[PDB]
RNA sequence: AUCCUUAUGCACGGGAAAUACGCAUAUCAGUGAGGAUUCGUCCGAGAUUGUGUUUUUGCUGGUUUAAUUAUAA
């Protein structure tokens, strides 16, 4: 913005909510230089303060140059940190990687005009490159200033949907820019006019997110109305805000959300007849299109005296003092009312005691007795009130309703997904996709990949015995990672003395292992490091990537598949070699002993997860199954007892035939059940 | 059983198959009929089978009456 | 040094910076995926029996949260 | 000729493996995705075009490279990269020989 | 029109990770290994037949 | 591979000159990325300081957010943390300390001598 | 113009409305004399052929036939209307009166996605289809 | 230089790619590609056809023309040696500006 | 009797492209389609015109509980 337009201080006001109590903001009753949207005018250096910087910092330079030479050193890279950013030519240029054959690049100047002719997009800044001169301007700063100066991110967002959604703190989401998804809908097929109904969206998403301050009295003035079934009003047919809307309410979710609501409190105080002494509760009939007729009301749950209750003055809900002696009477109501706020108001108590103070009493609203609560909601914010009469034992207990209430509801929850559609934001967690049931058949393709385990790295192990108890010892582990193509396995054993002095050895062990990667990679020639490296355990992300950071050609991704490479260590060979461990080391393998000669790397990863599968399941009443020959040999060189492939038919029957029947012991599943997906995914998860 | 076997021979490919069938297999008299018919007497490199085949097509294509009525 | 239970002990995932200063737990890892897989089974053939046999639960407040509601050793 | 009819037609979906690869072309990377997700709250990372003007490139690069100015290697995708059109190609090839075979009589001579 | 028998998908070792036959993908995983490389042994054998 | 951030000329000269010298004789911090962010910074200061309170001892991890922090700002910050978790037996941290905090003979030396 | 075939009775009206089965019926109400009842005349003379798959275009003076005066409201010179399967297609153009036309549109591309775009409408029944282009301030 | 009117696009149309892909090519194949153009300097004396169309300023119209992608390598090849040896020999003087 | 070669056909394995390919009673076209240059020549088979498809052809993949009937009166 170039212009002298500032903030009309009604817009500085924002609310928060604490489970104590609302808290409420005004920055507006102080009066000060009002506020300003900061302009470009000052983000920017007249050109002689520039030119004026050149001389002297160029001077400042070839002086230091001579200095550094007077030494017979090159300029460190340390004095001219003291500035960069300063200079015409400015300096970063003089330190850019490339500039050796950009000494040999001249004449830009003249070119960067003329590209005017070349080609068409206009090139607004035609007189610098930013390779020869650098950068000429930082509008950084602007940024924070208009932040700021609109009174911080809070009372900004107070202006949106965004407490709609009802994240707590927004510092963990993302974004999704709208360009994306229409591109991502142009590569298709599209007429003229479907083409141009992709302009829209990426307003639509726009005005719901502005629809609270967009959508008010002091904006449209106008006349209201209501959408067809809910309780929202339109200043103005903003003809995009309704159709979301609408989108946003279908199923005739308003009420939905009602009913669910009063259903879950009756489903408390139906808990609570005992403690306060009440005769019965009902949830009452409603006329079906109550929840969203304004004007009137009728009241909804209804609530009865052992002998009586002492009523109070209404009160709110955070409020502590009482005077039961007011008082004393028989049976109560309450009321559930649903308000879509707005940021003019977008406070309800208020609106709570007037729809309270009114309703009660009025003439046409009908409430048995003039004994009830009010509860309200703010969908639009998340916001609740009751004020109500009052009793012991319920503003201690009905805020606690409410609070576990606003995380609960499936209806509330189906907005907060529903809008946060609409506005497509979402929280982020990784993007990468990862190995599926449907995704499994890509392991096998080109790529050098690698599985890494941190199950038994740390083992400290218990058994049962005569005396004291539980015979427990710290134990050498295993970082099990494998190439299901090659099937050299790496294990990287560390020893128990390693562990010895440290505490908290969770986030230790996470990064002795993420270590145990990165240089268990750079044990690789680049021809022979990997791609996709597959974690197991999710949190083993964050601590790859530090280690891993130099190496950014590998991508990394978790699975959902629970991969039975811990049961390994069930193996004779392998728990030899760890529990003799004395240091921690690296040890070889090829799981597959050869069966690749045999067979390809498919079948072969195939089989070897179905025995480390059962491995976690009949474990030695499997290991009878491998040894039920002994005619057969295990040698030195491998792991795994040679076979035919017929024996192996025989063997893999066998296998396969326990995990079902285990399975489907333990979680009472007969067998015969299953598909054969659904098997399978038994087989891995 | 009717419409099926109909648009089953009505198939060019069938209609053609059928009219294969009759025709002696032999060099000599097939390409006899050949050249009757006017027809090159050999066609670059072909085999005897093809030679036949390649009558049955030159019959349905022109539409010819039977090899008894080319005679 | 916290414990959930010839039986070995692994350390249970738990990510960095969430965790932070925390109790450690050790679980067995068997019994870890087995408890597990019999909750999210639980899950699946309610699932099934509810779609099939078009049943509305009651649910609402106060079970959905106590479905989000869902030993010390010396070495 | 006359405009074919708006009416919208039920996808065929036939997903080979030869089909998948003439998709990958059309269909954004995974990377293209990367950009398009700004990240709440926070300014973008943003390059100058050659115009010098903005290219976000929002998400591209995970939160831990934007501190170390990582760039990425990632995944770079052989899928989609561009390639001659046919007749092109010949002109291409062609021309090079050609003009070969004339340096090798600058070769000779 | 039903005549003919329908048509089955070829499987090679390559496309044999791949297919979603219903068959013993993973379950059996070397008597599907036996399916497979006696089909592609089969065909090639009627070649060879054929030629002879 | 437009991503536009990728490139920087110098490296792809080198690797170039050499595939066509090659080719005949057979035949005989970039700037464009934009700074770092604020928060993101305070990331990377936070998961380095989980990775440091990790092992206090054991430097490579205060050599991490030695080096790692360093590379986006370094300033007293850098210095004062490298300062900090030489608190001595690894040549390692002296070879990165001195060749950093430096910057005079006299302090260099300093670097040099209690080194020694 | 004389691509576009003209209807002489209220009689040629209705039978053309009814007997257009599968496609858009485009129909302008205005006078020779109308200035833009000639300057849309031409827009809609362009459009004829390239259309003529889902749609198809006539031309109607109020002066040789004024029955439907009356009872679609005809003012203006210049009035287009659409009509598919016999029922009045209703278009919200923000001009403010949703039913039939009034006003030029100037442009081939724009005129061709209003009758595309009302033609895919009405074949799923909506009565309401939402203009490409909010020309309002006409 | 051909490159960067694309570094931002998405969405590469057709001759676009054609041209990307020349780029590419001789941008992976050199010492061929410097033969093609020594050769089309010495000899090559006809060309495609180049085509306008006008910018605008909304005040001055401007022309805007456009070349074959080959030709348009060659050139900026050419071009680039041209500016780089003119200011090594010092041809242009000062005022020239 | 063996091999190579050539072309064509049936195949088998494998890769590549699907801005490619068609189609046409079109129209022409070694009796020159088209092109080049060092201006001496050289090269020598399709081009035009219209038209249709072309994020595709066929197929196949996964998520938005039967009837019958028994008492001592």
């Amino acid at each position: 913005s170039a212009s002298h337009i500032l903030i009309p201080a009604s817009d500085l006001s924002w609310s928060k909510q604490t489970d104590t109590g609302i808290t409420h903001f005004r920055a507006g009753m102080t009066h000060e230089d009002e506020k300003l949207i900061p302009t470009i005018f000052r983000y920017i250096t007249t050109w002689e303060n520039e030119f004026l910087d050149s001389q002297r910092v160029w001077a400042e330079y070839a002086t230091k140059r001579q200095e550094a030479i007077q030494q017979n050193r090159r300029l460190a890279f340390e004095e001219l940190e003291g500035s960069w950013d300063r200079g015409i030519p400015r300096i970063s240029t003089l330190f850019q990687r490339d500039r050796h054959t950009l000494a040999y690049d001249r004449g830009h100047r003249i070119r960067r005009e003329f590209k005017q002719y070349s080609l068409e997009r206009n090139s607004p800044f035609w007189w610098t490159n930013s390779h020869h001169d650098g950068k000429l301007w930082n509008l950084n700063a602007y940024r924070t200033d208009v932040i700021q100066a609109l009174g911080g991110i809070e009372t900004i967002l107070e202006h949106t949907l965004f407490k709609g959604t009802g994240f707590n703190s927004w510092e963990g989401l993302f974004w999704e820019k709208a360009s994306g998804f229409e591109d991502s809908m142009q590569f298709k097929k599209l007429t003229h006019a479907q083409r141009t109904g992709l302009s829209q969206i990426p307003n639509r998403r726009f005005t719901l997110w502005w629809s609270p301050t967009i959508n008010r009295a002091n904006v449209y003035v106008g006349f209201l109305v209501q959408l067809d079934l809910t309780g929202i009003f339109l200043h103005g047919k903003i003809p995009t805000l309704k159709i979301s809307l609408i989108q946003i309410f279908r199923a005739h979710l308003w009420q939905k959300i009602h009913e669910s609501i009063v259903f879950d409190i009756c489903q408390i105080l139906d808990g609570e007849l005992d403690v306060l002494q009440i005769e019965s509760v009902t949830k009452e009939t409603v006329h079906p299109r109550k929840s969203y007729k304004m004007n009137s009301s009728a009241a909804d749950i209804t609530m009865e005296s052992v002998h009586e209750w002492e009523v109070s003055k209404p009160s709110l809900l955070h409020e502590t003092n009482d005077s039961f002696k007011g008082l004393i009477t028989n049976k109560m109501w309450f009321d559930v009312q649903l308000r879509y706020g707005d940021y003019d108001s977008h406070d309800i108590s208020r609106y709570v005691r007037a729809k309270f103070l009114d309703y009660t009493t009025d003439n046409v609203s009908m409430y048995p007795s003039p004994t009830g609560v009010m509860i309200g909601i703010d969908l639009a914010y998340n916001m609740y009130d009751a004020y109500g009469n009052w009793f012991n034992g319920l503003k201690p207990l009905i805020q606690n309703s409410m609070r576990t209430i606003m995380k609960a509801n499936p209806a509330l929850y189906v907005l907060r997904e529903r809008i946060r559609k609409g506005l497509q934001i979402y929280q982020s967690s990784v993007q990468e996709p990862f190995l599926n049931s449907s995704n499994y058949a890509e392991l096998f393709n080109n790529d050098i990949k690698l599985f890494v385990d941190d199950t038994n790295v740390y083992r400290v192990t218990v058994h049962k015995t005569f005396e004291g108890n539980v015979a427990t010892k710290a134990i050498n582990g295993c970082i099990f990672t494998l190439n299901p193509k090659t099937g050299h396995l790496f294990l990287k054993i560390i020893h128990t003395s390693v562990w010895a002095g440290q505490k908290r050895l969770s986030q230790l062990a996470k990064w002795k292992t993420a270590e145990e990667v990165s240089a268990l990679v750079r044990s690789l020639p680049k021809e022979e490091q990997p791609k996709q490296i597959i974690v197991t355990r999710k949190a083993m992300l964050d601590p790859l990537e530090v280690h891993m950071l130099d190496f950014p050609n590998i991508a990394i991704r978790p699975t959902e598949l629970r991969l039975p490479f811990s049961a390994a260590m069930s193996i004779d060979k392998l728990s030899d070699v760890v529990m003799k461990a004395t240091e921690p080391q690296m040890v070889l393998f090829n799981i597959y002993d050869d069966w690749l000669d045999r067979i390809s790397s498919y079948t072969a990863f195939s089989r070897l997860t179905l025995l480390l599968r059962a491995l976690k399941t009949n474990e030695e009443s499997a290991k009878m199954i491998l040894l039920s020959d002994p005619t057969i040999t295990i040698k030195s060189y491998h792991l795994w007892p040679s076979f035919t492939d017929e024996q192996w038919i025989t063997i893999e029957s066998q296998m396969r035939d326990l995990i079902l029947t285990e399975y489907g012991r333990k979680y009472n599943v007969n067998i015969s059940a299953l598909t054969q997906t659904e098997i399978k995914d038994i087989i891995l998860g | 059983n009717e419409s099926t076997a109909d648009i089953l021979k009505q198939l060019p490919h069938e209609r053609l198959q059928a009219v294969l069938e009759k025709i002696p297999e032999e060099d000599l008299e097939v390409r006899r009929l050949l050249s009757i018919l006017k027809k090159p007497e050999v066609v670059e490199n072909e085999d005897v089978q093809q030679r036949r085949i390649r009558l049955a097509e030159i019959l349905m294509v022109d539409e010819i009456d039977l090899e008894n009525i080319n005679n | 040094s916290y414990n959930i239970e010839d039986t070995i002990l692994t350390l249970k995932e738990s990510s960095i910076f969430d965790d932070t200063d925390s109790t450690e737990v050790l679980e067995n890892v068997k019994a870890a995926e087995e408890n597990a897989d019999r909750e999210k089974l639980r899950l699946r053939q309610m699932n099934k029996d509810r779609r099939q046999k078009k049943k509305i639960l009651n649910v609402s407040s106060l079970d959905i949260e106590e479905e989000e509601e869902g030993h010390l050793i010396i070495g | 000729k006359a405009l074919p009819i708006p009416e919208d037609q039920p996808k065929k979906k036939r997903a080979g493996r030869k089909f998948r690869k003439y998709k990958e072309k059309f269909r954004l990377s995974h990377v293209r995705q990367l950009q398009n997700r700004m990240e709440f709250g926070k300014q973008e990372q943003t390059v100058l075009d050659s115009y010098g003007e903005e290219v976000g490139l929002g998400m591209s690069n995970t939160s831990l490279q934007q501190a170390v100015g990582a760039t990425s290697g990632s995944r770079r995708s052989a899928g989609n990269q561009a390639k001659l059109t046919k007749v092109m190609k010949h002109r291409i090839s062609e021309a090079n020989q050609q003009a070969d075979e004339f340096l090798i009589s600058l070769g000779h001579n | 029109l039903g005549l003919l028998p329908k048509p089955e998908p070829k499987v090679k070792l390559s496309n044999m990770m791949s297919v979603f036959e219903n068959d013993q993908n993973i379950t059996d995983p070397t008597a599907w290994e036996k399916v497979v490389k006696d089909q592609v042994d089969l065909r090639k054998r009627k070649h060879l037949e054929e030629n002879e | 591979s437009l991503i536009p951030g990728n490139v920087d000329l110098n490296k792809l000269t080198e690797e170039r000159e050499k595939l066509l010298q090659s080719q005949i004789d057979e035949n005989l911090r970039v700037n464009s990325l934009s700074d770092a962010t604020l928060e993101d910074l305070q990331k990377m200061r936070t998961i380095l300081k989980s990775y440091r309170k990790a092992d206090p001892t054991n430097p490579q991890g205060w050599i991490a957010s030695a080096r790692l922090e360093e590379k986006a700002r370094k300033f007293s910050v850098a210095k004062k943390i490298i300062e900090n978790g030489c608190q001595p037996r690894s040549s390692d941290i002296w070879l990165e300390n001195i060749r950093l905090h430096e910057s005079d003979v006299h302090y260099c030396k300093t670097l040099v001598a209690t080194a020694i | 113009s004389v691509l576009l075939p003209q209807l002489r009775t209220g009689w040629h009206v209705d039978q053309a409305i009814v007997t257009e089965t599968k496609r858009l019926v485009v129909i302008r109400f205005g006078r020779k004399n109308d200035r833009q009842c000639m300057i849309m005349d031409e827009l809609l003379s362009s459009i004829a052929e390239r259309v003529r798959n889902f749609a198809v275009i006539y031309l109607c003076d109020i002066d040789e036939v004024s029955d439907f005066d009356e009872m679609y409201e005809l003012t203006d010179p210049m009035t287009v209307m659409f009509f598919y399967h016999n029922k009045h297609m209703m278009c919200d153009f923000g001009t403010g009166n949703n039913n039939k036309l009034n006003f030029i549109v100037d442009d081939k591309q724009e005129m061709i996605d209003i009758l595309e775009t009302i033609f895919r409408g009405a074949r799923k029944n909506k009565g309401l289809v939402v203009s490409p282009y909010d020309y309002n301030h006409k | 230089d051909l490159k960067d009117v694309y570094a931002s696009k998405v969405r590469l149309n057709a001759s676009e790619r054609e041209e990307l892909a020349l780029i590419e090519e001789a941008y992976d194949n050199p010492h061929d590609t410097l033969n093609r153009i020594k050769k089309y300097l010495l000899t090559q004396r006809v060309f495609k056809p180049v085509d306008i169309t006008m910018m605008e300023n909304y005040q001055n119209i401007s022309p805007v023309y456009s070349v074959d992608p080959l030709e348009k390598i060659t050139d900026a090849y050419l071009d680039q040696y041209l500016w780089y040896e003119a200011d090594q020999r010092k041809l242009f003087p000062n005022w020239i500006k």
